[PDB]
């Protein structure tokens, strides 16, 4: 039916607050506004986690010391290098008030598909993947991603998690490395150096949950028909062996032409094929966010999946709205992939899936 | 650690 859009003023307001980010919220809800799909979609407000959903996931001993740093913005607490505060994630005023909305964002997001209010939800501000259980890592202070799964799995027997963000999924993949009841799959840059240094093809999880992860290290330049091979191969294996009962999609938009990491090559529309093939599935869908540095290039995409999940083809003028000016300097949707080499060879690509393709013939 |  309809799809839950998770939205609300203050939600906007707070998410503008992270200095990794500023203002991306409102420019991704702005212009999705100006294109009026939030008028064919159900508005719900989050409710903010309480102190007792995010210990579903976060010890109590770094939930406090949240806590306790977000008060004065205490940048120089003798422990924060211990739970992975500092320059990529520093202390800042409010952060724990930040962090408690993003994770109840996702949670009211799964609850109203645990519901059958919908069968997508939508949380652009939400997928801080790398968040640990006693660690802020990546610009992610507590893992919202985890937090849906946790929700979900309330309802859902398996779910499958999906991670197209440049960068590995590493806090979602080893939290649930250990359990054949949640598989996760994850398409990033794979590179010595390149943060935050794990998911090679190789780490297939652990115990019971050994198989249930799935990881596709993929180099610079990637553009959207390659990559649409690589994930609809290895997704097609994936339902085939796992038949999720639900999904968690983060769609971090760091992989898209234009953004100053400037790694991949890809553009909406290749994400988009990937999401509509995961859609055609007719799953619970919760749909995240995540990464992406190029604030109107992320509210492109984002604007641009929003329509995909709604099958309505926008027009490709970015209408005049709050933050217009900054769609220069052609003013368009689409964006255009730049002019540099792909970095991946034919036989690496094939030797990775057929790795995959190998263990997941392990998965019954 | 890396740095993101
Ligand atoms: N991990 C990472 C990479 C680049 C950054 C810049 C350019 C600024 C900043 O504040 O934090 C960064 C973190
Ligand atoms: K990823
Ligand atoms: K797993
Ligand atoms: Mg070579
Ligand atoms: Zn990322």
């Amino acid at each position: 039916l309809v799809p839950v859009y998770i939205y609300s003023p203050e939600y906007v307001s707070m998410c503008d607050s992270l200095a990794k980010i500023p203002k991306r919220a409102s420019m991704v809800h702005s212009l999705i506004e100006a294109y009026a799909l939030h008028k064919q979609m159900r508005i719900v407000k989050p409710k903010v986690a309480s102190m007792e959903e995010m210990a579903t996931f976060h010890t109590d001993a770094y939930l406090q010391h949240l806590q306790k740093v977000s008060q004065e913005g205490d940048d120089d607490h003798p422990d924060s290098i211990e739970y992975g505060l500092g320059y990529d994630c520093p202390a800042t005023e409010g952060i724990f008030d930040y962090a408690a909305a993003i994770g109840g964002a996702t949670i009211t997001a799964a609850q109203c598909l645990i519901d059958g209010m919908c069968k997508v939800a939508i949380n652009w501000s939400g997928g801080w993947h790398h968040a640990k259980k006693d660690e802020a890592s990546g610009f992610c202070y507590l893992n919202d991603a985890v937090l849906g799964i946790l929700r979900l799995r309330r309802k859902f027997e398996r779910i499958l998690y999906v991670d197209l963000d440049l960068h590995h999924g590493d806090g979602v993949e080893d939290t649930f490395s250990f359990t054949s009841k949640v598989m996760t799959v994850s398409l990033h840059k794979f590179s010595p150096g390149f943060f935050p240094g794990t998911g090679d093809v190789s780490d297939v999880g652990l115990g019971k949950g050994r198989y249930y992860s799935v990881n596709v290290p993929i180099q610079d330049g990637i553009q959207d028909e390659k990559y649409y091979q690589i994930c609809e191969s290895v997704l097609k294996e994936v339902y085939q062996a796992f038949n999720p009962k639900a999904v968690v999609l983060q769609l971090g938009a760091d992989t898209i032409a234009g953004d100053p990491m400037c790694s991949f090559n890809m553009t909406p529309v290749g994400i988009g094929k990937c999401l509509k093939y995961i859609l055609q599935w007719q799953l619970a869908t919760l749909i995240l966010g995540g990464g992406g540095f190029n604030l109107a290039n992320t509210a492109r995409c984002w604007t641009y999946l929003t329509g995909v999940i709604l099958g309505k083809t926008l027009s490709s003028e970015i209408p005049d709205h709050e933050f217009f000016t900054a769609y220069g300097p052609d003013y368009v949707l689409e964006i255009t992939p730049s002019c540099r080499p792909d970095r991946n060879e034919p036989h690496r690509i094939q030797q990775i899936l057929n790795y995959i393709k190998g263990n997941l013939k392990h998965v019954v | 650690r890396h740095k993101k």
